[PDB]
């Protein structure tokens, strides 16, 4: 995916603020949350039964900083998604089966998760950069249904 | 189906935007335009551009309808029948669309009421958002 | 929402099916596995294979749940609610995965009652399926 | 995408006795019957106004002709549907601004399409060889959106 300069500039100054220990786990709890049906692949995490127990498991939370770990180097790699995802979409599409629309959910969560945290620091433009990026995410990591 | 509780964190999250309803719905707009530029073609009279005064006031009008949609949580279809003849009749609005200005409402939301917007909130906003984009795509003929 | 002739025309298809109803069930069952690989999942207790007699059993259940909902069309949310909360709650089916089986249900009756499949009746199955699919989705909590 | 040979030999042995002068028109008619919002797009054809108004249209049919030529195209290059669709991405997504699930639509409408015309013969593998055709076309026509 194509950012302008502009957009790259309000995207990397962003991410260098984000708390890669937290914002992971708070997006990877709000999908679980928000979209329950999520939940069915994270049988063994334990207790998910309130969005209190979900956003303080601690499984949710390490699980979450390693999601947060992939956005990041998809960050570095935004001329190459394709080859940054392609183990991870082998995992998510060839052995676990997740249909892609969570893909782009899980994105759409993570982009609220920053306007949440950025406040109105989190611009409509800053946004839309960020749009771009969790969209080339999700199409990268649905290559293997292609 | 909104719970009892949805309602309950609909209704009290909607009434700390206050006067800012109509500034919020613009936003909105605006993050949608920008974020998702297909949306664009809807409004060619319009002059997208910031501070626009016609997506201020077409940011009015949303939040409006959107206020009416809280107050009338239990009678949805019929107090938005009118905006879903006009939606899905006249303008045609693809209803993928209506996922993208409900996220952007979603956003929107976070950025401004931080302590209002937590997980079982963004949880409850987003079935009430997806409620009233069923029923304003209810009528495609 | 349905309108008077949707309901006439799903009526109508639906009565042409006759004690196909089970049979075309499994079919669009077998067609939504091979199409969309991804929906196999939620059947490891299924062998899936061609002639299954757990995919026939099970495609007269789905034909069984159309029916009633055909037969109650006015009064679907009530008439589906149990399997509403089946779908959602226990089995936590993703909501994408209702227009895959709603798509393969049409390519079944397309493929079985050409006669019936006119683009008008075509376009009345579709959003009776969706309504179906609307309301098997509406418990998620 | 990738077939497999057997899912190949399905593919175009069906397509061979397609009648490629109604089809497309069926399928692309059916499509602003099914999902009215489409109908958006083709103000210029006139009368829209009923299913048979809309099916008996001579440009619905006269278009319809042109979808499924590309269509057709498509089948003859599997292995670079990027580049066969590059002009018409250009068109529906830089031009147009078609939202790319509309693409998913009328893929799944000629199926039905198929299945209309070909009856017992559209079998539930014949089918899915053609789920992945139409599935690559749609990825193939949005790519200038990713
Ligand atoms: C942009 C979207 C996503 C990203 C970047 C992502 C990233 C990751 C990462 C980095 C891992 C760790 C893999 C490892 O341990 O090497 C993982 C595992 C996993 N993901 Fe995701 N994920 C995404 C979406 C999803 C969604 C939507 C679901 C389900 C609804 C899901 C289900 C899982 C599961 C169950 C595992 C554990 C697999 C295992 O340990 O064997 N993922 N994902
Ligand atoms: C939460 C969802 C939505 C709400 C509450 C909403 C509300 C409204 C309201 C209150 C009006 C003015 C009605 C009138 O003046 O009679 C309107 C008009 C309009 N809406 Fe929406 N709308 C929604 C979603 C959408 C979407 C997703 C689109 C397209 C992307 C859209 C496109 C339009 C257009 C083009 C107009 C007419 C503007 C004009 O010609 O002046 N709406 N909407
Ligand atoms: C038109 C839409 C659908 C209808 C009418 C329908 C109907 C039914 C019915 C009648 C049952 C049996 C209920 C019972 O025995 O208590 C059932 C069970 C089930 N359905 Fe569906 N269903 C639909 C869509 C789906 C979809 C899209 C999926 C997943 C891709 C799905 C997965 C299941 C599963 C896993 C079971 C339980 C099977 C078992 O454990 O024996 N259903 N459904
Ligand atoms: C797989 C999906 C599709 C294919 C293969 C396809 C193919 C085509 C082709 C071959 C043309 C003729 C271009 C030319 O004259 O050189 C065309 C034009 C057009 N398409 Fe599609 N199309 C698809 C989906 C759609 C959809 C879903 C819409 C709207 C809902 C749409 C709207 C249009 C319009 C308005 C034109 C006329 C453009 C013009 O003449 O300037 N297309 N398309």
């Amino acid at each position: 995916v194509h950012l302008t300069p502009k957009e790259k500039s309000a995207v990397t100054a962003l991410w260098g603020k984000v708390n890669v220990d937290e914002v992971g786990g708070e997006a990877l709890g709000r999908l679980l949350v928000v979209y329950p049906w999520t939940q069915r692949f994270f049988e063994s995490f334990g207790d998910l039964s309130t969005p209190d127990a979900v956003m303080g498991n601690p499984k949710v939370k390490a699980h979450g900083k390693k999601v947060l770990g992939a956005f990041s180097d998809g960050l570095a790699h935004l001329d190459n998604l394709k080859g940054t995802f392609a183990t991870l979409s082998e995992l998510h599409c060839d052995k676990l089966h997740v249909d892609p629309e969570n893909f782009r959910l899980l994105g759409n969560v993570l982009v609220c998760v920053l306007a949440h945290h950025f406040g109105k620091e989190f611009t409509p433009p800053v946004q839309a950069a960020y749009q771009k990026v969790v969209a080339g995410v999700a199409n990268a990591l649905a290559h293997k249904y292609h | 189906v909104l719970s009892p509780a949805d309602k309950t964190n609909v209704k009290a999250a909607w009434g700390k935007v206050g006067a800012h309803a109509g500034e919020y719905g613009a936003e909105a707009l605006e993050r949608m335009f920008l974020s998702f530029p297909t949306t664009k073609t809807y409004f060619p009279h319009f002059d997208l551009s910031h501070g626009s005064a016609q997506v201020k006031g077409h940011g009015k009008k949303v939040a409006d309808a959107l206020t009416n949609a809280v107050a009338h949580v239990d009678d949805m279809p019929n107090a938005l029948s009118a905006l879903s003849d006009l939606h899905a009749h006249k303008l045609r609005v693809d209803p993928v669309n209506f996922k993208l200005l409900s996220h952007c409402l979603l956003v929107t939301l976070a950025a401004h009421l931080p302590a209002e917007f937590t997980p079982a909130v963004h949880a409850s906003l987003d079935k009430f958002l997806a409620s009233v984009s069923t029923v304003l795509t209810s009528k495609y003929r």
